[PDB]
């Protein structure tokens, strides 16, 4: 038994957690996920990996999951691991609503999931979840928000951020193009396309290679929708002329 | 066991010079109906100990099974140690008390007879865990009918011979047959001495019905 | 089905300057019949402690065995014999552990304390206890206690010297109250067993009582 | 259930995993605490000062109750767990003792939890170190420091995290009574100490002061800038 | 890699032997038992000048008649100290009396080898138990193997070998508490790397009739002269 | 390393841990069992490793039931545990079905219990072998042997221990099928004296037990006086 | 090498190294001698002293009125086994109102100490014992080991350099049965003395005695009470 | 049973009777109904003698442990809360205990009433037991916060005495205590029959 | 319900009535109360239909497995012990008396009464609510040494007398004869039952 134990939750000689770092390596090669916060909403733009011609389309999306009435998330890393965490997020949100009869504040939902992730890195002997997430949501305390969390159990709030393939280069572009408090959903969508065009290495951006979701407030209610091919195609056209 | 079904009546026991004798009838009663007229309520435990039981017959059969295995287990070791009558009496007491404490009593009143190291033993154990020793014993209806006669003879002659104890027991069995409605005129007499445990039966008491003509 | 039975019996204890007496009758009963006339209700715990028990004999046999084991366990882990007062403190917690399904036993402890003086402790079934000068427990306890209050405690007497109680006087008084209790209490009779605890050890004495 | 012994003794009498946990603390952000007359000063290196970050979401300085604050160094995810365990402890103590906990009482609870994770099957030790401050029921200032092994000590002034030695070495020669005389003088000692390791000292340093019967009063960019300006 | 309960070729438990090694890195503690009582002295071993000496607790009270000095991994000692305090109070509740020094030491020792894969390893600490009961002043010593023994004079910690030599050359059956207190401080100063003042050491005594008493700064200075 | 665990098969399909446990049995002293017409006789060459030990110490002949005897070889502590398992199995059978457990069924139960310690890394295989002898009017004489792997078979004659091969040759010369317990006891004693080594393992005590028609189905130690004749006869033979 | 870390691993020669290593613990402990006559059972242990100022580590323990024990090896394990034995004895008196026969108690120790030699992650008890007792079959001397095996002996010695104590007992065992209590204890002290190096001797500070017999409860003699037994020994 | 306590200008007075009964039989006249937890803390007992004796002794154990762990001495408010949480776990199981916890801590003289249902109240004066209504009448009629120590002792003795005269379950002797800043002092132990005859004259 | 079993030299005869009742209503007038536990072992059911059916199935299962493990036909005593064990263990919950009768090569024809957890071997047994009315009849009519034909006649008569008097009994009479040769079933219909004093 001791001879086969891989010892996933122990400190290495230089105080590092190897399994957590190795899981971060996996997230770095996965599809690009970017989140941008604007004055009138938030958006999620993710590169699609499933692009084969014989693939069928019948779900809400591929990398964007609705968590509750006012929150959505995007994942990067192990697909099957993401399904487990996304289902857990939904339960946490519903449990909060059952108890207080109010939608769970965005940051509280992220923190609850990060607690589960941290637990895997400290005890149990299991390998950690190889997922990084981006959260977009609206709540009555802070309005429109954007969060990013990783396998170690750490999370942070952002105005614009990126995870996955070439996220370091995507973050650089965002720093020089994002205008604090002067961004709009239309202007955020253009930036997303611009950033996505650079990080991705396939010349023509293509509407079939991406998925975009926006979160806005309409008549006192949150509206989350995935942009259709037409709208996405038009956005790509704009960049060409841009 | 809160509701006893088939029950046995009185069990008698008296010490004598060099042994103990116990008697019990062979009736298994179902309420007032005399359902089983040929069941033994006396069991040999080992070479020096015998056991008589009144009350729920199924509980007695279960106790006989458990006790019997214990003795077999001990004999397998072949180490020179065996359960004395006193030790069995103590074990039974703990067993009954334990069951009573969980509100699931073994509905039996028992009489333990034994002979070890030149000493005769006679113990009583009821379903509540009440236990003690005495020169003569009688469970159930015998306490009111047999015990008085037994005690009366022991008040004049404390040490009885085997023959005297045997005759005294037969006199008690007759009285029980005359006055106990759940009794039957077919009984067994078990004796334990230095030679071991012997069980005579079935026996019957001679009955007189002269008073009916009067 | 009832898990208890009233088995009768009376226990008395008296503490003197350098002695304690624990006495009891030897009749064991149930209902209106007598199970045996030779069942003393006082057991030796150590060389300077005796306990007297009365009540349901099933619980009396089990509690005595439990106390006897706790004294051995205490000796093994403390390397000394339990004193009279530690036995009293420990018995209280054992009786209170069955606070919802109580031992139906009235206990009285008689012995010497650490300064070699008589000590008596009386208990109710659920563990409450205190040190007393003398105490009656069991079936005839309400007949005996008032007489001990007057003749040992000197209550309700004026112009009376409160002299210390000697062993000799204490012995005659113990025999007299039990003789009076056997006349009136139906559960008390057969024989009286008296244990005297002093620094020289425990001596026993037996006296006959009415058999009816 | 995973019951493997993770923290065991090494041949020299050391606990390897505990020493590895201490290595993780060394890579953490520098935190500096200093005792004052009637206010405690806590200075933490903000480090991550990105322009796309929501600063409020990643605070190192936290509140444990209405009277006790704390700073940590090392694994940030481990820290969040310990902080929340202490919060529950403070709530429990107010419902069974009818009084707020003292600074040492919460430090003891936290230190005891850390020690428990160095002697338990199936788990590694927490990879953090904490600086706990505040004031007791009466009104005296306290500064405690717990580490991964579970040992805690009271200090006059202390530092933890990366380059803790350097800030500790410099703290001995600069800690006095005149230096911690006034409230605005307690903010001067900290900053200098932080400046010995914090790159571009100024907007890379977070600040917080705990006063008497006053809540977690975090300082602001311009508030801290004043002191930086003069210095 | 072996398990925590692995025996070595010479018949020793590796982990227990490694735990004893840890005791050697700890501060020196001295215990002396005389006819008038027991005294416990421990070197505080303060690492820095900014550290508050009062926060360091190497000597603690288990009960009114029993004191305890620790050495080795101080964090592990707290678990045992609390256990000991609970034992004596439980004993008081049940038997209406005080627990003897030997009994308390026995109870604390029974938790030493209780580890496997619940403690995952043995405690890395050594304890000195001093107090007064019916047998008078008593000094007991317990180590990581669960072994406890009564001693007249004992030193534990980093400089225990040196301290022991001095102790056995200057200890006699008639020596009073004053001599013990002075003698123990003399040896502490000789094996202490730093200078021995009234803020860098800990001292406590327990005599017949008096409770566990931790010497104050003023009382140490007087004796230190 | 393919031989560190019982849950690991080696490349040629072997469980080396089970085979290592069999080596322990081969280091032990010889014990033989002979089944005749009237019953079963057990004989063990109990080595006396010290003069300080009392006679009858570390016996290798057990009573697992009224009618069942057990002869063991190998690790005595492992064997004692197996004897307790067998006793409990016999007692359990009497409670559930109301009669003496048949030997074959008892041998099956114990063997499967033994077999359970050869599949995992969590436990190690038992280091002993044992024989089970019994006699009843209905079943007649029965003799079974179970080894560390859990395989059990019925035998006419069996031997376990270091000199199991030499003892087997001696056993094959006898015509036990038509023999009776009384005359077989002497033969068993004789064989043990022949296979006993003098150069090594000096000083041994002969243990004898039997069960059959002569003991009314009760397994017991052969009466001292009957063992005297056997010991005498065996000494003269060799 | 690869076969000496776990108790569940059989080596290629058919041995279990961990159990052998546990036997080493008993061999390094101070010697203890146990012998008996037709009426008594005696336990004699050489109390070792860690320091010159510390008390001599106890070796003889009371288990019950008719049973006493001596330990050699790990003290922690000894206490655990002694506690178990004490509980078994208490159970016997509570259930059957009689003392537990010595042989049956030794059997219980055997099965309990065997369990951990077959389970992964467990270790063998690292203690050897000498059990003295008196019951219906007379006085007894039993010896237990870390491998869960036990022996019934006329006399025995365990601990460091006990081979010479055993050598001594072997030649004087013939006159043990007829021997009276006083001379029986002498034979015990003489055998125990053999294990000591030439310079050292048996005093009242390093020799503890335990005795049980026909009409005597197990009693432990230490310090000044052992004087009588020592005085008059050539 | 009658117990009482009140705060006044010089601390807290605590007084009790000493009778225990079983039905109509008086089992004792010398029961001690005041437990001394520590030198600045007292507990009174009323209700079932075994419940009161056991739970108040368990509080004393917890109070002592608190002192060894914290090095500070538990406050009256935390001691009463500890007792009220202890007995609240057995609510509905027929425990019978009505206690007064009294002491002097950092916030001055403290007096709390705690009972088996979990009720815990801080107050200036309380009475518990079957004779408590009679004690209240006399205590409230003669109580002033500015009483002198001797006057407070007299009021305590009169309130217990008149309760024992009217209540069949109260009697024996009165044990009185005086809680002060430096700790409690046992004032006296007077037989109520001597007292009532001296008031009758 | 009325059940009866008789031992004869070489086998057993077991029989019963066919009435299942719920108060005053007859829920099943042709129920078979004779259930086989094994090839040569049968059991008669009385008391609660659900309890008896559940017990019989549990036992049949346990005996089947036992028989395949021991590689031989189960003894009648073993079947009775298995039934006794279940009946005694659940005496508080079960209200059904499973009377056991069968044949084996060791003891021949055996009849066992196992009511309430108590096991008793008898030459003949009677059970159910209707058995109370035939106690006198069987005590005066039973003779040792009866043949199977006589046993079948004896059983039929007793059951018929009980069916006429007991409200809970009636319908037809099921009869099974067990020997070494096998099991023989037989049904005596309402118009073929023995007639006695009726008016
Ligand atoms: B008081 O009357 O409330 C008094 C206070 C106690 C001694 C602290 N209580 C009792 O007198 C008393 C009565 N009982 C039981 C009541 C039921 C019958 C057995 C006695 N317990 N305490
Ligand atoms: B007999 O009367 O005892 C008979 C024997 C059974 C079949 C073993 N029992 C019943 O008559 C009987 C009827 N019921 C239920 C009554 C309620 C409806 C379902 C059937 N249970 N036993």
């Amino acid at each position: 038994s001791r001879r086969y134990d891989s010892r996933t939750t122990i400190f290495s000689p230089e105080g590092r957690l190897y399994q957590v770092e190795y899981a971060m390596e996996a997230i770095g090669h996965a599809g690009t996920c970017l989140g941008i916060l604007a004055n009138d909403g938030v958006l999620l733009a993710a590169e699609r990996r499933n692009i084969h011609k014989l693939l069928d389309e019948v779900f809400f999306s591929e990398k964007i999951y609705k968590l509750n009435e006012d929150m959505a998330c995007s994942v990067a890393g192990i697909t099957s691991d993401a399904n487990v965490l996304t289902n857990e997020l939904r339960l946490i949100a519903q449990r909060y609503l059952l108890q207080y009869q109010e939608p769970i504040p965005c940051e509280q939902l992220v923190t609850a999931l990060c607690d589960i992730k941290q637990a895997y890195t400290q005890f149990g002997g299991k390998r950690p979840f190889g997922v990084s997430l981006l959260y977009i949501g609206w709540d009555k305390h802070y309005g429109f928000q954007l969060y990013q969390s990783d396998p170690s159990g750490n999370y942070g709030g952002w105005k614009a951020t990126c995870i996955g393939n070439n996220s370091a280069a995507a973050v650089s572009m965002l720093k020089q193009d994002y205008k604090e408090g002067e961004m709009t959903l239309k202007s955020a969508l253009a930036l997303a396309i611009k950033v996505l065009n650079k990080t991705m290495d396939v010349s023509k951006l293509s509407a079939e290679k991406v998925e975009i979701a926006t979160l806005t407030r309409e008549n006192g209610k949150t509206v989350i929708r995935v942009l259709k091919q037409k709208e996405v195609e038009q956005l790509i056209k704009n960049h060409e002329e841009e | 066991t809160q509701n006893p079904m088939v029950t046995g009546t009185s069990v008698l026991g008296v010490k004598f010079e060099g042994g103990v004798v116990i008697a019990a009838d062979m009736l298994g009663s179902y309420g007032s109906l005399a359902r089983f007229r040929n069941i033994s309520r006396i069991m040999r435990v080992n070479d020096s100990t015998m056991l008589g039981a009144s009350g729920d017959y199924a509980d007695f059969q279960y106790l006989k099974q458990v006790l019997g295995q214990m003795v077999i287990d001990e004999e397998l070791l072949g180490d020179g140690h065996s359960y004395s009558p006193r030790a069995i009496h103590s074990w039974l007491t703990r067993a009954m008390y334990s069951r009573r404490s969980k509100m699931n009593p073994l509905w039996n009143t028992m009489v333990i007879g034994g002979y070890a190291d030149g000493e005769s033993f006679l113990g009583y154990v009821d379903m509540l865990g009440v236990a003690y020793e005495a020169p003569s014993l009688a469970t159930g209806y015998g306490a009111y009918l047999a015990q008085p006669l037994l005690r009366e003879v022991l008040e004049k002659q404390p040490v009885l011979s085997q023959t005297e104890a045997r005759e005294l027991v037969e006199r008690c069995m007759r009285v029980l047959y005359y006055r106990d409605a759940r009794s039957y005129n077919r009984f067994q007499i078990a004796t334990v001495t230095e030679k071991g445990v012997e069980i005579e039966g079935p026996l019957s008491a001679e009955t007189n019905w002269e008073i009916a003509h009067m | 089905f009832s898990p208890y039975a009233f088995n009768g019996g009376t226990v008395l204890a008296i503490a003197g300057e350098d002695f304690s007496i624990v006495a009891s009758d030897t009749r064991l009963s149930e209902g209106f019949s007598i199970h045996t006339r030779d069942s003393p209700k006082c057991y030796k715990l150590t060389d300077k402690t005796v306990i007297g028990c009365s009540g349901f004999h099933g619980d009396c046999l089990t509690l005595t065995k439990i106390i006897e084991a706790r004294l051995k366990m205490y000796k093994h882990s403390n390397n000394k014999t339990m004193t009279t007062g530690a036995i009293a403190a420990m018995l209280s917690t054992i009786l209170y552990s069955r606070r919802f399904f109580p031992y139906y036993v009235y206990n009285i402890i008689g012995g010497l304390d650490e300064e070699g003086k008589g000590a008596v402790y009386s208990f109710d079934p659920v563990g409450s206890y205190q040190r007393d000068s003398f105490k009656a427990g069991g079936s005839a306890s309400a007949m005996l206690q008032p007489l001990l209050d007057n003749q040992v405690g000197f209550k309700n007497m004026q112009n009376v010297e409160h002299v210390p109680l000697s062993l000799d006087r204490a012995m005659r008084l113990v025999k007299d109250v039990f003789i009076s209790a056997a006349e009136r209490d139906v559960y008390t009779g057969d024989a009286l067993r008296i244990c005297i605890v002093t620094k020289e050890g425990i001596r026993e004495e037996t006296v006959p009582l009415r058999k009816d | 259930s995973y019951d493997r012994a993770i923290t065991v003794f090494s041949p020299d009498g050391h606990l390897f995993q505990v020493e590895y946990a201490q290595e993780a603390v060394k890579k953490g952000s520098t935190a500096v605490g200093v005792r004052g007359k009637d206010i405690v000063v806590l200075g933490v290196e903000k480090k991550s000062v990105a322009k796309l970050q929501d600063e409020r979401t990643v605070r190192k300085i936290c509140a444990l109750d209405d009277n006790v604050c704390m700073a940590f160094a090392g694994l940030t995810a481990d820290a969040r767990i310990v902080i929340n365990r202490a919060r529950v402890e403070c709530q429990s103590h107010r419902l069974t003792v009818e009084d707020p906990v003292t600074v040492e009482y919460i430090t003891r609870y936290i230190a005891s939890l850390k020690q428990r994770y160095t002697q338990s099957n199936g788990r590694r030790p927490f990879g953090i170190s904490a600086l706990i401050v505040g004031f007791d029921f009466d009104g005296t200032p306290r500064l405690y420091q717990t580490d991964p092994s579970g040992t805690y000590h009271a200090w006059k002034a202390n530092a933890i995290g990366r380059g803790a030695k350097s800030v500790r070495e410099f703290l001995e020669k600069n800690y006095t009574d005149e230096a911690i005389e006034t409230d605005d003088l307690t903010i001067k000692l900290v900053i200098k100490a932080l400046l010995e390791v914090v790159q571009s000292g100024g907007k890379n340093i977070e600040l917080a002061v705990m006063r008497r019967d006053q809540p977690l009063k975090i300082l602001n960019p311009e508030e801290i800038e004043k002191y930086v300006a003069e210095i | 890699d072996r398990g925590v309960n692995t025996f070595s070729p010479e018949g020793r438990l590796f982990q227990v032997e490694y735990a004893i090694e840890a005791i050697k890195l700890g501060s020196t503690a001295i215990g002396i038992q005389t006819s008038e009582g027991v005294c416990l002295a421990v070197e505080k071993r303060i690492t820095s000048p900014l550290m508050e000496p009062s926060s360091i607790e190497k000597i603690v009270e288990i009960d009114a008649h029993i004191g305890c000095a620790m050495s080795g991994l101080i964090a592990d000692a707290k678990t045992l100290i609390d256990k000991a305090r609970v034992e004596t109070q439980n004993h008081w509740f049940t038997y209406n009396e005080t627990m003897t020094v030997e009994s308390v030491t026995q109870a604390v020792s029974n938790l030493a080898l209780q580890f496997g894969e619940a403690m995952s390893r043995p405690f890395g600490v050594a304890l000195l138990f001093g107090g007064v009961d019916e047998k008078g002043p008593q000094l007991f010593h317990m180590d990581p193997s669960g072994t406890f023994v009564q001693c007249d004079a004992r030193a534990i910690g980093s400089a225990s070998e040196g301290a022991q030599s001095s102790l056995q050359e200057v200890y006699h059956k008639s020596m009073t508490l004053k001599e013990a207190i002075k003698s123990s401080l003399i040896i502490l100063k000789q094996v202490m790397e730093e200078k021995l003042n009234a803020t860098n050491i800990e001292l406590a005594t327990v005599q017949p009739g008096q409770n566990f008493h931790m010497f104050t700064k003023e009382e140490l200075e007087e004796v230190i002269k | 390393g393919y031989d560190l665990s019982a849950s690991t098969f080696s490349p040629d399909g072997r469980v080396f841990q089970v085979e290592y446990a069999m080596k322990a049995v081969e280091n032990s002293s010889t014990a033989i069992g002979i089944r005749c017409k009237d019953g079963v006789v057990f004989g063990v060459e109990k080595l006396v490793l010290s003069k300080l030990y009392e006679e009858g110490s570390n016996k290798r002949l057990f009573n697992v039931d009224r009618h069942v005897g057990m002869a063991v070889a190998g690790l005595l502590a492992d064997a004692r545990s197996l004897a307790d398992i067998a006793r409990e199995e016999a007692s359990n059978f009497r409670s559930n079905f109301g009669y003496n457990i048949p030997l074959k069924h008892l041998a099956d139960r114990v063997a499967m219990y033994v077999h359970a310690y050869t599949l995992y890394s969590a436990v190690r295989p038992f280091g002993c072998s044992f024989m089970l002898g019994s006699y009843s009017v209905n079943d007649g004489a029965q003799l079974y042997m179970i080894d560390p792997s859990g395989v059990s078979y019925g035998y006419w004659g069996c031997a376990i221990g270091k000199a199991r091969q030499a003892a087997k040759t001696e056993i094959e010369k006898l015509q036990m099928k038509e023999m009776t317990c009384r005359d077989i006891v002497k033969e068993v004693a004789k064989i043990i004296y022949i296979v006993h080594d003098e150069v090594k393992d000096k000083a041994f005590e002969l243990e004898l037990s039997w069960v059959g028609e002569i003991t009314k189905g009760r397994h017991e130690i052969v009466p001292k006086d009957i063992r005297e004749e056997a010991e005498k006869y065996a000494k003269e033979s060799l | 090498n690869q076969y000496d870390n776990d108790v569940t691993v059989w080596s290629p020669q058919g041995r279990i190294h961990q159990i052998e290593y546990a036997m080493e613990a008993v061999k390094q402990g101070s010697a203890t001698v146990g012998l008996k006559s037709k009426t008594h059972a005696v336990l004699v242990a050489l109390k070792r002293a860690q320091s010159e100022l510390a008390a001599h580590q106890k070796k003889i323990l009371h288990v019950d009125n008719h049973i006493g024990i001596s330990i050699a090896g790990l003290t922690a394990d000894a206490r655990l086994l002694c506690n178990f034995m004490r509980q078994e004895c208490l159970d016997s008196r509570f259930v059957f109102d009689r003392p537990l026969p010595v042989s049956r108690l030794v059997s219980l120790i055997g099965s309990k100490t065997q369990i951990p030699t077959q389970r992964y992650g467990r270790r063998p008890y690292g203690v050897g014992l000498l059990i003295a007792g008196y019951d219906d079959m007379g006085p007894h001397i039993f010896q237990t080991c870390p491998s869960a095996n036990y022996f019934d002996c006329r006399a025995m010695s365990i601990g460091a350099r006990s081979q010479s104590a055993r050598t001594y007992l072997e030649r004087h065992m013939s006159g043990f049965m007829e021997c009276n209590l006083n001379e029986l204890v002498k034979h015990g002290l003489r055998a125990l003395r053999e294990t000591l190096p030439a310079e050292q001797d048996l005093t009242t500070k390093n020799v503890s005695i335990g005795i049980v017999g026909k009409d005597l409860e197990f009693t432990i003699y230490d310090d000044d009470d052992v004087s009588p037994f020592l005085e008059g020994l050539e | 049973t009658t117990t009482l306590a009140f705060k006044f200008q010089h601390g807290v007075i605590v007084a009790v009777d000493s009778r225990a009964t079983a039905g109509n039989y008086i089992s004792s006249s010398r029961v001690n109904k005041v437990i001394e937890i520590n030198p600045s803390l007292l507990g009174t007992m009323s209700g079932c003698a075994a419940d009161c004796q056991y739970w108040e002794r368990l509080l004393a154990k917890e109070c002592r442990l608190y002192y060894l762990r914290n090095g500070e001495r538990i406050s009256v408010s935390a001691a009463s809360k500890l007792l009220s949480n202890m007995v609240y776990q057995y609510r509905g199981m027929d425990l019978s205990m009505g206690s007064m916890i009294c002491g002097w801590d950092k916030k001055g003289p403290g007096l709390y009433y705690v009972d088996q249902n979990g009720t815990r109240l801080s107050g200036n004066m309380f009475s518990t037991g079957s004779g408590s209504t009679y004690a209240y009448g006399v205590m409230d009629s003669g109580y002033q916060p500015s009483l002198s120590p001797e006057e407070a002792y007299e009021l305590g003795r009169r309130a217990i005495t008149y309760a024992t005269h009217r209540d069949s379950y109260s009697g024996g002797i009165i044990n009185m205590y005086h809680m002060k800043e430096d700790g409690w002092v046992k004032v006296e132990s007077t037989d109520v029959n001597e007292l009532l005859h001296q008031y009758q004259e | 319900t009325t059940i009866m079993a008789v031992e004869f030299d070489g086998g057993v005869v077991v029989g019963s009535d066919s009435r299942v009742s719920a108060g005053e209503a007859v829920v099943n007038r042709a129920f078979n109360k004779l259930s086989p536990l094994h090839q040569h072992i049968y059991c008669a059911l009385s008391g609660s239909a659900a309890d008896a059916q559940a017990m019989a199935d549990m036992a049949a299962y346990q005996l089947e497995l036992h028989g395949l493990e021991l590689e031989e036909p189960p003894l009648v005593l073993a079947a009775a012990n298995v039934v006794r064990n279940i009946s005694y263990k659940y005496r508080e919950d079960l209200s059904a008396h499973l009377m056991i009768a069968g044949w084996d090569r060791r003891d021949g024809g055996q009849v066992y009464g196992t009511m309430g957890g108590m096991l008793t071997r008898q030459p003949f047994a009677i059970g159910g609510s209707g058995s109370t009315y035939i106690y006198g009849y069987v005590d005066a009519a039973y003779k040792p040494g009866m043949s199977p034909e006589e046993c079948r006649s004896f059983t039929t008569n007793a059951i018929a007398l009980a069916m006429n008097r007991d409200g809970s009994s009636g319908g037809v009479i099921h009869l099974v004869t067990i020997t070494a040769a096998g099991v023989d079933y037989q049904v005596i219909l309402g118009n073929e039952l023995p007639k006695f004093y009726d008016e």
